[PDB]
């Protein structure tokens, strides 16, 4: 145990995932543990090399009326940009060129590569794209969270419920929706992911260093970059809650229940029409409490024979659907 | 975005000088158009303000200024002419906090 | 020194308006903060020149 | 360039500011992004240093400032966020000098 923090592959790992009695290929295929998302997004290019400018107005005051001459003063509009930026991220791959041939049929190895580090790469995407920054930039969401009005824009986005503690870290998450047409912008180059291609050359070792280099291989990366677009805020509405308990009380019952979803969707709409389309997001647990607590309010509900409820994906009947957010932001809605 | 120049820890650490860090941004040229940056976040105690400088590769001339408060999150803005060389930030004073971070240029924006 | 609370469109609406990567407009366009309200009436002219009496 | 804003002018005399008299630069708005500018001809004496603040209409709030020493023709750069009324500038301070303050609007630069 004397030193080195080792990558890389190795024997090791292509005699893990190999087969007995042959095989060809690896026994379809290698399953299981890690989260699936959504988004499943719309991409932008376009303007203007950094940041993304845009503008919306900035008050529309005022006419006055006329004494059929007393007209004198002129009246103007006026703007404001505000934009902010995007970033990127990619590693590489790796492997020996002699190994990928033993046994033969490399195609499905890098294959199985690829469809596993897709995987956890777009996991990280999904990941930080709802939770902003004060790091190394990519980018900023959370941001517009923090509760009421006039130190900044809250309200329409705040509607919101209370309660938990801010001093301890439980647990009560948030539910988001936001329509899209609203972006997200990348750099005028391609877009995200896209590998693909590949490159034959020689290392390059590893840890001192190691003792030379020289040799082929089969190395290669996929590269990503993004950045959320505000655009025109107001399709954006974020709740504060709970922390599961307040919705333990209403498991049927109706006091502090999650109908305050209804706010929310009544807090939308201008318009600032467009531009096609909305969906509701959920964390699981969340999702699955809204149904339980939903099939059994003290008010309108009829449910012949029998429940629990055709599945949700409704309300109203704009789709929902789930993502991998924390089961912990604290409170953090006002301090 | 991005390394060339600089990184967090600078640190500053209780109250100290502030001439870090090392590698780099070069004696030669002059400026004046484009941006800037500098921000952060965890910070605990009393007065802070920061600054630039430059020469040939040491001392001992010019500045901007700059000053901020208490809080923890901030920012300003850009500089304007320079002589060459640009060591800085040189943040200041008082009480202690530690891990107070930084990190010092350029591109970068906020909203 | 200035003196004067800005009638007219000072450079500052034509540099936030702007236009970058050219262009023309603004990718149309600018959107946001004003209220909806319905009205979307009816309208009529009314004898006479004005008025328009009627009795009950 | 150009007619509102600002006009030179005040003239920054002996023992006075200079914070008059822009009524108004206006009271809605955020700013983040162009320029500015500011700058004289002949002055006197010693140590001068500009400034800014805003408000609703009147005074008083945050600022920004800026600090120089004595030369003939300079001019540094922009702002940082405010709300909206920038009484500025707001000169000083001692020594003898009877002439001549500045303005704000595009470049300028060097030839």
């Amino acid at each position: 145990m004397a030193l080195i923090g080792q990558t890389l592959p190795s024997l090791l790992d292509i005699y893990n995932r190999t087969d007995k009695n042959g095989r060809i290929a690896r026994i379809v295929e290698q399953l299981a543990k890690t989260n699936d998302i959504l988004t499943d997004a719309i991409y932008v290019p376009c303007n203007d090399g950094s940041k993304h400018k845009t503008t919306i107005r900035a008050g529309i005051p005022e006419p006055v009326w006329r004494r059929y001459n007393q007209g004198v003063q002129p009246t103007k509009t006026q703007t404001v940009p505000v934009t902010d930026t995007t970033g990127m991220l990619y590693d590489l791959g790796f492997v020996d060129k002699a190994l990928a041939d033993r046994s033969n049929n490399a195609a499905a190895f890098r294959v199985s590569e690829n469809m596993g580090k897709l995987q956890g790469f777009n996991n990280k995407v999904a990941r930080y794209s709802i939770y902003g920054n004060t790091d190394a930039e990519p980018e900023a969401f959370m941001g517009l969270a923090p509760r009421f009005n006039t130190l900044s824009t809250s309200k329409a986005a705040s509607a919101e419920n209370v309660f938990s503690a801010g001093g301890s870290g439980s647990t009560n998450t948030s539910i988001w929706f936001m329509s899209w047409g609203e972006n997200t912008a990348h750099m005028i180059y391609p877009e995200g992911m896209v590998a693909g291609f590949q490159h034959e050359d020689l290392g390059d070792d590893l840890v001192s260093d190691g003792n030379g280099g020289q040799f082929r291989a089969y190395r290669d990366e996929f590269k990503w970059d993004i950045g959320l677009s505000v655009r025109d805020w107001r399709s954006i509405s974020r709740i504060c809650n709970i922390d599961v308990t307040t919705l333990t009380k209403d498991a049927s019952t109706g006091a502090d229940l999650i109908s305050m979803m209804v706010d929310a969707y009544y807090a939308r709409d201008v318009a600032m029409l467009g531009d096609g389309k909305e969906v509701i997001y959920a964390n699981k647990t969340i999702h699955a409490w809204l149904h339980k607590q939903a099939m059994n309010a003290k008010n309108v509900n009829l449910t012949i024979e029998e429940y629990g409820g055709k599945k949700i994906v409704s309300f109203l009947g704009i789709p929902i659907r789930r993502v991998d957010a924390i089961l912990n932001t604290e409170s953090a809605v006002t301090a | 975005m991005k390394t060339v120049n600089m990184k967090t820890g600078t640190d500053s650490f209780v109250g100290e000088d502030g001439k870090p860090e090392t590698k780099d941004q070069y004696p030669w040229g002059l400026r004046i158009t484009l941006d800037n940056e500098s921000l952060q976040r965890l910070g605990l105690n009393a007065k802070s303000l920061p600054a630039v400088g430059d020469s040939v590769s040491v001392m001992a001339m010019a500045n901007v200024c700059s000053v901020s408060t208490r809080t923890t999150d901030h920012g300003e803005d850009n500089y304007v002419e320079l002589q060459i060389t640009d060591i800085g930030l040189a943040p200041q004073k008082r009480d202690d906090a530690k891990e107070l971070k930084d990190a010092f240029y350029p591109d970068g924006e906020d909203d």
